[PDB]
């Protein structure tokens, strides 16, 4: 899965937007 | 960017201010 993957220091808001559908 | 700790619940929040109207896969059903 995607969980611990950010808040642990700060990932790319865009990657993120690779995470929607 | 700004963004402070994102996981699961934050990045659920965030992704959707993130995919805006798209839709995400976090979780699925059974």
């Amino acid at each position: 899965g995607a969980v611990e993957q950010c808040c642990t220091s700060i990932c790319s808001l865009y990657q993120l937007e690779n995470y929607c559908n | 960017f700004v963004n402070q700790h994102l996981c699961g619940s934050d990045l659920v929040e965030a992704l959707y201010l993130v995919c805006g109207e798209r839709g995400f896969f976090y979780t699925k059903p059974t």
